[PDB]
C-alpha cells in the first residue's frame, strides 16, 4: 500500500516531464504566415504601389 | 506601409524580382528556403547591380589595353541642342 502510492507519484513526474519535453519542443517547430502574421491577408504577396503601374511586373 | 511604391507612385525600379521572391517564400515551409536562393541572388543584383559591374569591368578590361580600340557601330555623343538634328 505504499509501493503503490509511489507508483502513482512516479507516474505523476513522468507525466509532468513528458509535459516539458512537448511545451519545448512545441516552441522550436516552425510557424505559418497566418498564425504569426495577421491572419486574414495571409499572402506575403504585395501587389504594393498601383497608381502609375505597368503591365508586366507581377512574376 | 510603403512596401514597393515608387518616386512616381507606380513601383519602383526592382519590384518584380522582389515579387518573384515573394511569390517563393510563400510556398516554402521554413527551413526548405535554401531552394528558394536563386530568386533572392537574382533581387540583390537587381538592387546594387554587383555582377553586372564585375563583368563590365572584365569586358572594359580586356577592351582598355588594346590599340585598335573600337571596330564596331559606334555610338555617338551628342550636344543636348542637337538631339534630332540631322
Amino acid at each position: 500500500d505504499i509501493l503503490n502510492e509511489e507508483a502513482k507519484i512516479v507516474q505523476a513526474l513522468n507525466n509532468q516531464r513528458e509535459l516539458t519535453i512537448k511545451m519545448h519542443e512545441l516552441k522550436r517547430e516552425e510557424k505559418d504566415y497566418a498564425h504569426s502574421y495577421s491572419p486574414l491577408f495571409s499572402d506575403p504577396v504585395p501587389q504594393g504601389g498601383s497608381i502609375g503601374k505597368a503591365p508586366g511586373s507581377s512574376r | 506601409t510603403a512596401a514597393g511604391i515608387s518616386l512616381t507612385g507606380g513601383r519602383n525600379r526592382c519590384f518584380s524580382e522582389w515579387q518573384s521572391f515573394m511569390h517563393c517564400t510563400a510556398k516554402t515551409d521554413a527551413k526548405s528556403r535554401a531552394q528558394c536562393l536563386p530568386n533572392f541572388e537574382d533581387y540583390m543584383e537587381c538592387l546594387h547591380h554587383t555582377k553586372e559591374k564585375a563583368r563590365l569591368r572584365e569586358i572594359e578590361s580586356v577592351l582598355k589595353q588594346k590599340k585598335e580600340g573600337l571596330e564596331a557601330p559606334p555610338v555617338k555623343v551628342i550636344p543636348v541642342k542637337a538631339i534630332g538634328l540631322v
